[PDB]
């Protein structure tokens, strides 16, 4: 299928006393595979996927480096934002970026993208063309203007087309074990009276990757939204993700509900029907 | 920007009573990123809890899991227990086998 | 991998 390397830095200041506390991950599709955190013992970017160990110290030592130097741009960035938006010295504010690349079914590059937020806010992001920036407000087009005169855009496309990508490829082939499996999720539907008149149904998904699902509800071969609720899709802890759907109905009346289930792991969607003697 | 944090408490399995598991808080779609999140046995913060590396989503919110291994019986009640800025008292959310 | 940006705001 698809596939996509994705980096995610959170730097947070500190106004009372030191720096400001930086974490950094990284993901493989929907796989962590390093992390660095600024309270943290080692100070060394770390692995978090047996795949990733396979890399050299040369490896460890680059991505280190090159880490530590993303948090100490985050620390200049916190200074010259709280500049350009005339705040205080004694406020906590956050930096968020992330970048990376998909790739298609071939593993051939599909689309860069690279973004930052200041307090949780769109600031500046590399358009889709990778030429170009969104600014969204007047503080970003000063930043705009700072690295269209310095080139910045050329070289963040070089990355993602290039460099991106063929890490991307070299880590779904060592980690291939894993990465290019797909779980598909295991269903099951479960009962809960709410009333002497009606019950919930409860269609569960779990244990599937990657992430992206689908679970919809039908009555009579319909679809149905009206008296279901639909949770957001949460990590097992282990790797692997869950999701339900439920639909509130008559006591009696559970055979003409049907929950669908799509999934990549799925050659065909699953449908389930509640078993009246479960 | 200021976010009020989603909460969903579940188990890794599904739970049996008597057969060990793991007990998760899943905090997400908050803003900032300083939140206080403990898990409850009977009403009493348990000890022994991790928790994911800081991430966020497309809209830049924030998700943290936090989790530790317990043992579901009939008496035991369990609980997530959530602080944040934009929430004026603790927000406690009880574990229930069927969510 | 990581970049090695300039991406200094």
């Amino acid at each position: 299928g698809s596939h996509s390397m994705r980096y995610f830095f959170t730097s947070v200041s500190r106004p009372g006393r030191g720096e400001p506390r930086f974490i950094a991950v990284g993901y493989v599709d929907d796989t962590q595979f390093v992390r660095f955190d600024s309270d943290a013992a080692s100070q060394r970017m770390e692995p978090r996927a047996p795949w990733i160990e396979q890399e050299g110290p040369e490896y460890w030592d680059g991505e280190t480096r090159k880490v530590k130097a993303h948090s100490q741009t985050h620390r200049v960035d916190l200074g010259t934002l709280r500049g350009y938006y005339n705040q205080s010295e004694a406020g906590s504010h956050t930096v968020q970026r992330m970048y990376g690349c998909d790739v298609g079914s071939d593993w051939r590059f599909l689309r860069g993208y690279h973004q930052y937020a200041y307090d949780g806010k769109d600031y500046i992001a590399l358009k889709e063309d990778l030429r170009s920036w969104t600014a969204a407000d007047m503080a970003a087009q000063t930043t705009k203007h700072k690295w269209e005169a310095a080139h910045v855009a050329e070289q963040l496309r070089a990355y993602l087309e290039g460099t991106c990508v063929e890490w991307l490829r070299r880590y779904l082939e060592n980690g291939k074990e894993t990465l290019q499996r797909t779980d598909a999720p295991k269903t099951h539907m479960t009962h809960h009276a709410v009333s002497d008149h009606e019950a919930t149904l409860r269609c569960w998904a779990l244990s599937f990757y990657p992430a992206e699902i689908t679970l919809t509800w039908q009555r009579d071969g319909e679809d149905q939204t009206q008296d279901t609720e639909l949770v957001e899709t949460r990590p097992a802890g282990d790797g692997t993700f869950q999701k339900w759907v439920a639909v509130v109905v008559p006591s009696g009346q559970e055979q003409r509900y049907t929950c669908h289930v799509q999934h990549e792991g799925l050659p065909k969607p699953l449908t389930l029907r509640w078993e009246p003697s479960s | 920007i200021q976010r009020t944090p989603k909460i969903q408490v579940y188990s890794r399995h599904p739970a049996e009573n008597g057969k060990s598991n793991f007990l998760n808080c899943y905090v997400s779609g908050f803003h900032p990123s300083d939140i206080e999140v403990d898990l409850l046995k009977n009403g009493e913060r348990i000890e022994k809890v991790e928790h994911s590396d800081l991430s966020f989503s497309k809209d830049w919110s924030f998700y943290l899991l936090y989790y530790t291994e317990f043992t579901p019986t009939e008496k035991d009640e369990y609980a997530c227990r959530v602080n944040h800025v934009t929430l004026s008292q603790p927000k406690i959310v009880k574990w229930d086998r069927d969510m | 991998a990581l970049n090695t940006p300039k991406d200094h705001i």
